[PDB]
């Protein structure tokens, strides 16, 4: 299914993002703000709560030290592009899918996305398990689950 | 299957080059007629 | 592999349509069904084997033993509980304090019907028979049981029944007992047949004695031709070796001389060596051994294997086929060690890639190349009528030969080819018969 | 075709790119190449005769097979190639026996113990497949994993097991309080037995914190920590201050990603390879054998558990069986059961 | 550096045990404290990696074929006596193979000892048992001694040159079994060197550590500085031409060297000299590599120069 | 025990009873074909 | 013997390096290795390492060469 | 027709497949000389070296104890052996055999020299599966066989002379020989025989198999950047037939380049449809 | 080459009770379905 | 080379064209010899020749020519391939 | 008897490719019989961190307490670097006995080993391996006790130090095994060990000096004429 995912494009001019926000449960969170964010470029200039200072520009790589200087101070979600807000031609461009998890550096032109998606989706299989294998199974299917109440 | 260059990293660059020299070559024969 | 109960077969369930009951184990398998000895392939929980004491009745259901035991004082008369029928009754587990004519403690752990709780000294009527009753023959070998993990012993269980038997092996310094038993009860090892004593030990064949009842006008000696090195059924060394000496009178039903793998009729897989856990230099990083050149300069880790190639000198339609000596455009060196009839001679060392039976086939005129018939017009040379499809061996050791064995048709027998061989073979005939 | 296939084993002499391949497989494998080398060699004559050659095994064959594997990579991968990472060129380099040589680190991105696995091996022929797949398949490129930004060079076993062996520090030990100017100080005092393996002793070490030149002031860490600190490259945000914890698997991980993430590449996959030496030489010096006495049970267990019995004899008697039998098994079990275990621990 | 440390004093104490030459120890008070386990493990690990003993490399008798045959009187296989034989320590003294021969009939018992042999292969274990006959026929066995070091597979010396018939088997040359290793501090601390080496009667004990310590200073001895067929060939191997040819067929000549000695006198006083054909064969001549003389006269003109 | 236990004796832990032996784990199959091929006089083989 | 480093710092894509390096080699192949020595090295490795050194805007010439038929 | 009987005697190599009589496998690693060995004390030295981290991660310790009693025993047989190397028959002898065995033991005839030949490699100890010896038992077998009550004892190091600062656990251990061979299961191929109907590479190590690039393998390489790799890996080398041989030619001649036309399989796909209704055509 | 030949374990050709876990259907609910499964003839079932 | 691969019901004059000759008897081989029938399904006439330049029937043999075809037998001198 | 000359012996063993400087050194041993590379390797990596003629300091200066005074006046760093600095500094002292040495300078300027008069004709091999830089202070006529001994000895009136300096010439040694063989055994390990001497003693010397103590102390031999 995805296998026609592959970077074609530099740039798209696209300005549209989606909100990204931590996990949390309770008192604790699980996963960090930085660590989730990390890697994409930022879409819009984020502002500092409370402070007037813009920290990050308004379309810049993300490092590890914009990284760490994010999570140093305090601050909520962040619009970040990503590949599903992405609205160029055939294919996908790189400046929406960010930084590679294989190399520090930003992804090539020509790279396959979308098999190494897959790989790295079915690589941790085999160990899991009301969710686990059969639950990814059907979500990623999207069938119907049960009969629930319309909203 | 067919057995040609996967558009994909080496294959997508080579088909690049290989636009861009089409491209040249009509240009080049554009001023020829 | 005699006692497996597979579920599969003409009116079993498919390993596409086992699903996941058929693969678990059932509470009621207590001692009927070892469930310790399975693969640990794709089809797991469908090859188990039976217990050691689990029989089976007229009808085809699977029995177990349970000794009977009263009120109280447990009976010294042993039956055997079917599966269906040991429902309705109480089972009390076996290690129960018997110093005196009763069990003291009044809370022995038993199991009524599949799952043990705590029961009374009160209507116990059958108790366990022995504590070796629900686990295989694989796995009663392994000493030390009951100390590890479940899924780490069936794997002990599968490569119990893989090792290769090793040249002067011997019985293991712990073991569970049962080696004895499975190794005098399969059909491995000679056993002796009456009381009569031994006369001479010829190594290939022994004798032995009538008798020292014997019956009347009965048979005069027994005699016992023990087995030399030959293929198995798995490409593998089998021979037997003589454990008597002169006299040594023997009792009737014993052990005379072990078979593959055995020694002093205990059971044996392979040799033991002083082991020491340690890291040495990240050689034994991963789930890996480091050993030392001590083992292989004794030789007591080598084993003897066995190919047994064949050949066949099947007509053609454009002429029959021979057994020719030489082959066309060979060289005069591959030639060694072969007989004039086209085999090599027994005990002939060879090689990766030799020629072990000559035989050419007579090939169809066929188009040449125009350059080929020019360097064959330039150096005179005549192209053969004639195809090299002699035997080759394969990439491997290239062990010695050991034996060969010719067979022809009924037209012609040793006419021209293995005339020796018959008579070799008709001469150790006669010379056997002369000897008995 | 140009393929072949045989067991694999481990061998720590060989660099993170360098992997043994038998003789007989690489003799039949670069067949083609042995033969345009002895043709341009001058060795040998006709194809046809050439072939002869190498059929009858001369000695001088063996010097040609030398020159021709120098720097072609050959391919390797597992059975079940789940991810990209199991397919990985290295630099083949001949060595006796059938079993293919492998890198300890190596084999944990293949994800395949050594007790019976056994890997392919291919070739490429072409010259621009050859040359890709030493830039863009070799395992030393292939040092961070795909689905996320963690290393897969960490040591599994046996090297963490001696760094954190190493970490250790007791306040108990002989020859504490010295001062040692050079690491060959503390070296050959050990070798002397003056000063114990790990003890408080304060030497001397550079850090390069401002991005220039240190004084080298004065540390004061155990004579197990600075030896391995000493692998680490300079480079500002690094140096003997993150080898003050206890090495663990976690930090030992952690460790790999920032000295990656600071320096370049090239100094990550030297430092992987140093340490795995040192791990090596040090977890066969100790004592890391395990016995019967190493694994102890607590004596409180032997009362607990009677306790735990005589409480959940009151619960039978008493006993609706079904909620009578679930109370009894979820709390007084089970808090037996984390009782011992806190004890034991 | 030299003489200067406290060096141990000659002559060590040398444990005579009750063992006739198979179980001795040295012992060493003064020598050098800090090297008992140097010392000590270079000569432990010297001593049982090279040392030249003697050992049969090659079973030959009448009654076999292959390693996996069966004789007639024996009481086990063939391969299993190749167990026993290789367990047999025996030194020779010389260099070069040998032939010791067996031939006996009894009993059963075949002690090593009863192998009719000459006055230079000392068989060691005489109560060593090879096979048991249950007083069947004779057996007639040859062996061969020779002298290695360490281990040899029975593949690189038995399969080398031998007909068929001849069972191959390796050996192994180590007159040494096992070594101890203990260090004590005497009471001025210095550690005692104390090794008990185990050996069969190949080599005494004394002599085994003399043995290692020689080779060890001989191989630490190194760092220290000083502290024309052209010929061969006939003459019609090159077919200038046929009238060329032909008067060397005539001469009678089998050698360039004869043709190339005379280089006008010879040539104008025979029949049918070419004029323009002597200035092509001697081009050829030299372009081969030889020239007029340059040689002595028939040098190789023996069969002995034939190729 | 009769020239198998005398040239080696092997010492045996544990107290459990011995009363009752197994029988010879190749008895199924042959109680199975035995049933089969009766091999017995003409009046018999009813089964 | 050399890093990929250096190489992907001169040309960042990391796919048209081996083209490079591919039309490098076949051009070293014949004339060629005027730039650096071979210090016993390979056609494809001493050309990456010449690329380390070499002016990385070379591929005109491998355009021109599949320009017309 | 005719067989031959060839036999080879196989010996331990590296790479093979060495199982104990427990759980733990292993292929045998490169073997080492008996001096490199750990050093023991008296003189003698290990065999085998296993890596003591496979006891926390798979659960089982019967091999422990079993190191443990095999080590009990073995000092056993090498103090006993030692008693009637000093004069045979003697009335102290058959005191201590009487004594370390649970009498049947003591026999009238001669043969307790004989017992004595085999009870020197180590006296043999049987234990039940579910009845085997306790902890007691076991530390009572090791205090009196003399080897120290906690089972480890001191080993010295071979390789470099020095004893390790820590107790180590050494005995006896059955070890097996599983039928996993590396002679029998390496194997590579240059260029064999061909498919009949689809003109590519047979398989399996009977006659010179190929090593199946299987579809996983073709999304590990669509994942790298390889392009050309993969191009040729699965045309020039199994599929196509015309160019299957200019490939060795150029290797041959020295010039590395290859042409791929087309495959052999997409040609047999497409005869195939055409047999059908359907009208598969090139166009272009 | 000596073949032997492994035993088959098999359902016993008697009538059984057995009813589905409240799967299969609309409602939880149970089937309670019986089989006559003879040795060699036609199943008959009863299912509800 | 090919670009644009287009699929669709095939027609029977399509079919008629593909074709060669018609089949009309059910005929692999001869028992006695084994050669291609007439009209079998192995054919020579239909399916090309059997071997390598080489026709049957012992008349064009030669390999030399690959254009001519046999009066007698009836098939033409082409190489294996055509027969696929 | 001659077994000792049958098997392989390197005849080239002057493989120096350390060519750094005069302390650094690496000799190569390539062709050698399988298994004494290592043992050669650790005895002489043994010998060599042992009992070797060479100069030590065990000396401090007056007016400062033994590890407690922090500076006298403006000096550089705490006193233990000092005693760092001069436990660090090569010396070969050619006479025997504990002779005496002192150091004196002024001026805010980089203190240097040559400054330091040697009355007993014990020259500084390296005389700038001591930095002080002190300024506007009077920190100097230090003393020095230079006392000779072999291999290294651990700590042991009012103003003395219990500093243990390296008598050894040599600082670090570590060898390696790498087996280079083509096509007749690949069992002939290489030692390819090197050296990090001071100075005093090139690497080549100390080889020699090491090969030639073990020759001299493995005479446990008969003479055999
Ligand atoms: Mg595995
Ligand atoms: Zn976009
Ligand atoms: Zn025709």
């Amino acid at each position: 299914v995805a296998q026609d995912c592959i970077i074609v494009e530099e740039d798209c001019g696209t300005t549209k993002g989606i909100t990204l926000r931590a996990v949390v449960e309770g008192g604790d969170v699980l996963v960090s703000l930085g660590s989730r964010v990390l890697g994409r470029f930022t879409a819009e200039d984020v502002k500092d709560p409370g402070t007037g200072e813009l920290v990050v520009p308004a379309d810049t790589y993300i490092d590890e030290n914009i990284a760490d200087a994010i999570e140093a101070a305090v601050v909520q979600s962040v619009k970040v592009r990503s590949v599903l807000t992405c609205e160029a031609k055939i294919g996908v461009c790189g400046a929406c899918y960010g930084r590679d998890l294989a190399r520090g550096t930003p992804v090539n032109i020509g790279e396959a996305v979308g098999v190494i998606a897959a790989q790295s989706i079915g690589e941790p299989g085999t160990q899991l398990t009301t969710g686990g294998l059969p639950r990814v199974a059907e979500l990623f299917e999207a069938r119907r689950p049960k009969d629930c109440a319309v909203i | 299957i067919v057995g040609r260059l996967i558009p994909a990293g080496t294959g997508s660059y080579l088909r690049s080059l290989q636009r861009v020299a089409a491209k040249r070559d009509e240009q080049l024969a554009q001023q020829r007629e | 592999h005699k006692r497996r109960l597979s579920a599969l077969g003409p009116g079993g369930l498919t390993r596409e349509r086992a699903g996941f009951e058929v693969r678990d184990v059932h509470p009621t398998h207590y001692g009927r069904i070892c469930p310790i000895e399975t693969p640990e392939g794709p089809n797991i929980g469908l090859i188990n084997s039976l217990a050691t004491h689990a029989r089976v009745n007229k009808y085809g259901f699977i029995e177990s033993p349970y000794r009977r035991v009263k009120d109280g004082k447990p009976q010294d008369e042993v039956v055997y509980m079917s599966a269906m029928e040991e429902s309705k009754h109480v089972i009390a587990q076996s290690n129960i304090k018997v110093a005196e004519g009763e069990i003291v403690e009044d809370l022995v752990p038993g199991r009524i019907n599949g799952e043990p709780t705590l029961l009374q000294k009160e209507t116990v009527d059958l108790m366990d028979v022995s504590p070796r009753q629900v686990v295989s023959v694989a796995a009663a070998l392994i000493p030390f049981l009951e100390n590890d993990d479940a899924n780490r012993a069936l794997m002990g269980s599968n490569m119990q029944r893989q090792a290769v038997p090793l040249v002067q092996s011997d019985a293991p310094l712990v073991g569970t007992g049962m080696e004895a038993v499975v190794a005098r009860d399969s059909g491995a090892v000679v056993i002796a047949k009456r009381t009569g004593v031994v006369e001479q030990i010829d190594g290939t064949r022994i004798v032995i004695r009538a008798t020292e009842e014997t019956d009347p006008a009965r048979s005069g000696v027994d005699i016992y031709r023990m087995s030399k090195f030959q293929r198995s059924n798995q490409s593998t060394c089998i021979n037997q070796r003589p454990l008597v000496k002169v006299g040594d009178r023997i009792v009737a039903g014993d052990i005379i001389a072990d078979g593959p793998s055995t020694e002093l009729g205990e059971l044996a897989l392979g040799r033991n060596a002083l082991v020491a856990f340690m890291p040495w230099n990240g050689y034994n990083f991963e789930d890996s051994i480091l050993i030392s050149e001590r083992i292989v300069r004794d030789d007591v880790f080598t084993s003897i294997h066995i190919e047994e190639f064949e050949v066949m000198a099947r007509d053609t339609k454009l002429g029959p086929e021979e057994i020719t000596r030489d082959i066309p455009n060979v060289g005069e060196e591959a030639l060694r060690n072969l007989d004039e009839a086209g085999i090599v001679a027994i005990g002939a060392e060879v090689q990766p890639g030799d020629i072990l039976v000559g035989k050419v086939t007579p090939k169809g005129e066929s188009p040449m190349t125009p350059e080929e018939k020019l360097l064959r017009a330039i150096f005179g040379e005549k192209a053969s009528d004639v195809r090299d499809t002699s035997l080759r061996l394969p990439p491997g050791v290239a062990g010695t030969i050991v034996d060969v064995r010719v067979f022809n048709r009924h037209g012609v027998d040793k006419d021209e080819r293995a005339l020796a061989i018959e008579r070799a073979e008709i001469d150790r005939l006669g010379k056997d018969r002369d000897d008995e | 075709d140009y393929s072949g296939r045989s067991v694999i084993v481990v061998g720590p002499e060989l660099k993170l790119h360098e992997c043994g391949l038998p003789k007989k497989m690489a003799l039949e494998l670069f067949k083609p190449f042995i033969y345009a080398r002895l043709d341009a060699k001058g060795l040998s004559g006709t194809v046809k005769q050439s072939k002869r050659m190498v059929e009858r095994e001369q000695p001088q064959v063996w010097d040609i097979l030398e020159e021709v594997i120098r720097e072609h990579p050959v391919l390797l991968n597992r059975a079940p190639t789940l991810h990209r990472l199991g397919i990985q060129a290295f630099e083949p380099k001949l060595i006796e026996g059938k079993a293919i040589q492998l890198h300890p680190l190596v084999c944990a991105a293949f994800n395949a113990d050594f007790d019976g696995d056994q890997m392919a091996v291919h070739v490429p022929l072409s010259l621009e497949a050859q040359l890709e797949a030493r830039v863009l398949m070799m395992s030393t490129n292939n040092i961070l994993s795909p689905a996320n930004g963690r290393p897969i060079i960490v040591p599994s076993q046996d090297i963490v097991l001696g760094l954190y062996y190493l970490s250790v520090a007791r306040d108990g030990e002989p020859g504490e309080g010295k001062i040692f100017a050079d690491l060959g100080e503390i070296e050959a005092a050990m070798d002397a037995g003056v000063v114990s393996l790990h003890a408080k002793i304060k030497a001397r070490h550079t850090e390069m914190t401002p991005e220039g030149v240190l004084l080298r002031k004065v540390i004061d860490t155990t004579p197990g920590r600075m030896k391995i600190a000493a692998l680490l490259p300079h480079h500002p945000q690094i140096g003997h201050r993150l080898i003050e914890k206890a090495l663990t698997k976690k930090e030992i991980g952690n460790l790999i990603d920032i000295v990656y993430r600071h320096c370049g590449q090239k100094a990550t996959v030297i430092f992987a390879d140093k340490v795995m030496g040192l791990g090596f030489k040090e977890a066969a010096k100790a004592g890391i054998s395990f016995g019967k006495d190493d694994i102890i049970i607590p004596v409180r267990k032997t009362a607990i558990v009677e306790e735990t019995r005589k409480l959940a004899e009151e619960y039978e008697q008493q006993y609706i069986t079904k909620g009578e039998k679930y109370n009894k098994v979820v709390d007084a079990w089970a808090k037996a059961t984390d009782r011992v275990a806190d004890e034991m621990m | 550096r030299n003489w200067n440390e406290l060096i141990r004093p000659e002559k060590p104490q040398i444990e005579t045990g009750a063992d006739a030459t198979r179980k001795a120890r040295i012992v060493a008070e003064p020598l050098e404290r800090g090297f008992g386990v140097t010392l000590g493990n270079a000569l432990r690990r010297v001593l049982l990696s090279s040392l030249q003993g003697a050992a049969v490399t090659a079973i030959q008798i009448d009654g076999v074929v292959h390693e996996f045959s069966s004789l007639e009187g024996v009481r086990e296989d063939v391969v299993d006596i190749v167990l026993n034989i290789k367990q047999l320590a025996v030194r020779m003294h010389a260099e070069g193979p040998k032939r010791m021969t067996l031939r006996a009939t009894g009993p059963g018992p075949v002690t090593a000892g009863q192998i009719e042999t000459p006055a230079d292969i000392e068989i060691l274990n005489p109560d060593h048992v090879l096979c048991t006959l249950d007083d069947g026929a004779s057996v007639r066995m040859e062996f061969t001694v020779n002298n290695g070091k360490g281990y040899v597979p029975a593949d690189r010396n038995r399969p080398e040159d031998a007909p068929i018939g001849l069972i191959a088997v390796d050996a192994l040359y180590s007159p040494v079994k096992r070594v101890a290793y203990r260090v004590e501090p005497t009471r001025l601390d210095y550690d005692k060197l104390i090794l008990e080496v185990e050996t069969n009667g190949a080599v005494t004990p004394v002599d085994a550590v003399a043995y290692a310590a020689r080779i060890l200073q001989d191989q630490l001895q190194i760092f220290i500085t000083f502290e024309n067929p052209a010929l061969l060939k006939k003459v019609d191997e090159l077919e200038l031409s046929v009238r060329s040819a032909n008067c060397l067929k005539n001469d009678n000549i089998v050698y360039i060297g004869d043709l190339i000695q005379k280089t006008e006198a010879e040539m104008l006083r025979t029949p049918n000299f070419g004029r323009k054909s002597l200035n092509e064969i001697k081009e050829v001549l030299a372009g081969m590599g030889l020239h007029l003389g340059m040689d002595v006269p028939n040098w190789p003109p023996e069969n002995i120069e034939d190729l | 025990q009769s020239f198998t236990g005398k040239k080696r004796i092997r010492k045996s832990f544990g107290r459990i009873p011995e009363a009752v032996q197994m029988p010879n784990l190749i008895e199924v199959q042959r109680s199975s074909y035995e049933q089969f091929l009766q091999r017995e006089t003409r009046p018999g083989l009813r089964r | 013997r050399v890093t990929v480093e250096d190489c992907v710092e001169k040309v960042p894509n990391r796919f048209a390096l081996v083209l490079l390096s591919a039309h490098r080699a076949r051009g070293i192949s014949a004339g060629a290795a005027l730039m650096v020595d071979r210090d016993n090295d390979k056609n494809p490795v001493v050309a990456l390492r010449e690329i380390a050194d070499d002016v990385i805007d070379h591929e005109g010439l491998k355009e021109h060469l599949i320009s017309t038929l | 027709m005719v067989k031959v009987f060839v036999a080879v005697k196989r010996k331990l190599q590296p790479g093979d497949k060495m199982a104990g009589r427990h759980g733990n496998k292993g292929v045998i690693s490169r073997i080492l000389p008996i001096e490199d060995m750990p050093f023991l004390a008296d003189g003698t030295h290990v065999d085998v070296v296993l890596n003591p981290l496979g006891v926390p991660s798979r659960m089982n310790v019967g091999q422990i104890f079993e190191t443990h009693l095999g080590w009990a025993c073995a000092n056993l047989g090498k103090q006993i052996t030692n008693l009637l190397e000093d004069w045979q028959q003697g009335g102290q002898k058959q005191a201590l055999v009487e004594r370390l065995t649970e009498e049947e033991l003591p026999d009238t005839e001669e043969g307790l020299v004989e017992l004595a030949r085999n009870l020197g490699k180590g006296v043999p100890i049987a234990t039940p599966v579910f009845d085997g010896a306790r902890m007691d038992d076991i530390e009572g077998h090791l205090e009196m066989a003399g080897v120290n009550k906690s089972g480890q004892s001191i080993l010295f190091d071979g390789l470099t002379g020095e004893q390790f600062k820590r107790p180590v656990t050494v005995g006896y251990i059955y070890m097996l020989k599983l039928h996993h061979l590396v002679d029998d299961k390496i194997h590579a191929r240059s260029i064999g025989p061909y498919s009949l109907v689809t003109q590519q590479p047979l398989g399996g190590k009977a006659q010179f198999g190929g090593q199946r690039f299987g579809e996983m393998e073709v999304w590990a390489l669509e994942a790298y950047g390889a392009a050309y790799t993969l191009q040729e890996m699965l045309t020039v080398k199994s599929d196509d037939v015309a160019g299957r041989t200019k490939v060795y030619e150029s290797i041959v001649r020295g010039d590395d380049t290859f042409e791929a036309g087309i495959p052999e399989s997409f040609n047999v796909l497409v005869k195939e449809m055409r047999s059908l209704g359907l009208n598969v055509e090139l166009e272009n | 080459t000596e073949r032997v030949i492994v035993s088959q374990m098999h359902r016993s050709p008697g009538v059984f009770f057995d009813h589905d876990k409240g799967k299969t259907h609309a409602s939880g609910k149970l089937l309670f379905a019986a089989r006559v499964i003879p040795y060699r003839g036609s199943w008959l079932d009863f299912e509800f | 080379t090919f670009d644009q691969i287009r699929i669709s019901l095939a027609s029977p004059e399509k079919i008629r064209s593909w074709s060669f000759g018609e089949i009309k008897k059910p005929e692999t081989i001869n028992y006695r010899t084994f050669k291609p029938e007439r009209d079998g399904l192995f054919c020579a006439r239909i399916f090309g020749p059997t071997k390598d330049y080489e026709c049957l029937c012992g008349k064009y043999k030669r390999m030399k020519y690959k254009g001519i075809i046999c009066e007698k037998c009836g098939v033409e001198v082409t190489l294996a391939r055509v027969r696929r």
